[PDB]
């Protein structure tokens, strides 16, 4: 009912959620910051150069692995630690813990990595990604070179990240609009989807309300945003179809267990 | 056992 109050809510819980903003994320890519400028990883020398002061450090022990590898299990370490932030978000939204446990999981399930690529978009711009809390910055050159089907993954979230950066929404406008895409009442084998519908009917009003206060200039931009949401969807399936090629073709490459479940049976 | 359980009960 109180539409203001809810997503003054939800963006609190955001900030609490979500160490690197995008705000935070583009004080650091316009250079008006005071800490120090990310490491640049645009190659395989400065790869090896700078993953001692990247986060996913803590999970590399071996023999050393080529490029497109490391590369991989970096990822991999930061994909699991954007699901628990996405899960301790989705925890305050008012409502989901009371919804049937199995219908948060379901909901989780086949919400978060739409989520990260949202999310994804606030730390690019059209030539590299902010990784490790914008401690370093990785080229999307460098990316797109990695032997094939790795250099594939990355190019269509630039893409995407493009076209919907353009719409220049802030921290506030994307906590409510994660929140909508968590709620998604038509999720494959949800048990009751009422209350799950219920509650993305506040969210999106919500939505409405903050996209209409916060952009008067932009007319139809919740309309423009809600035709992404659906673009988002297309992404994932494209994405599965590039994990199941390195599923079947690359040796010793097991997913995470916490990733093997989200992807198990998705869709 | 379900991990996304394990996060979504976790305090
Ligand atoms: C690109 N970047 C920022 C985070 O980007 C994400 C891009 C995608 C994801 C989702 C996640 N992806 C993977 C999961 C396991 C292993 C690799 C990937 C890749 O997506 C991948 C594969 C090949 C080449 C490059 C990436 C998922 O499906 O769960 C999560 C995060 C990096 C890269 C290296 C280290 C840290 N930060
Ligand atoms: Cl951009
Ligand atoms: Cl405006
Ligand atoms: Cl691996």
């Amino acid at each position: 009912a109180d539409l203001r109050a809810l997503a003054k809510h939800l963006y609190d819980s955001y900030i609490k959620s979500f160490p690197l903003t995008k705000a935070k994320a583009r004080a650091i890519l316009t250079g008006k910051t005071t800490d120090k400028s990310p490491f640049v990883i645009y190659d395989i020398n400065s790869l090896m150069m700078g993953e001692d002061k990247i986060k996913f450090k803590h999970i590399t022990p071996e023999q050393s692995k080529e490029v497109a590898i490391r590369i991989f299990q970096g990822c991999q370490f930061r994909s699991v630690e954007a699901v628990q932030e996405i899960t301790e978000y989705a925890k305050s939204i008012p409502g989901f813990v009371n919804l049937d446990l199995n219908d948060q999981v379901t909901l989780l399930k086949y919400g978060v990595h739409e989520i990260i690529y949202t999310m994804l978009a606030s730390l690019m711009n059209k030539d590299g990604v902010l990784i490790s809390e914008g401690q370093g910055f990785m080229t999307r050159e460098f990316l797109k070179s990695l032997r094939k089907p790795f250099g594939d993954f990355m190019e269509p979230k630039f893409e995407f990240a493009v076209k919907f950066n353009a719409l220049e929404l802030d921290d506030s406008d994307l906590a409510i609009f994660i929140a909508v895409i968590i709620l998604s009442g038509d999720r494959p084998g949800l048990l009751n989807v009422k209350p799950i519908e219920d509650i993305q009917d506040n969210l999106l009003q919500a939505l409405e309300l903050q996209l209409k206060l916060n952009h008067p200039e932009s007319s139809q931009l919740f309309a423009k945003l809600l035709q992404k949401m659906t673009d988002l969807r297309q992404i994932v399936t494209e994405h599965v179809q590039l994990l199941q090629v390195i599923k079947k073709t690359e040796t010793d490459m097991s997913l995470h267990p916490l990733l093997q479940e989200i992807y198990k049976d998705l869709y | 056992p379900s991990l996304l359980k394990k996060l979504l009960l976790a305090p």
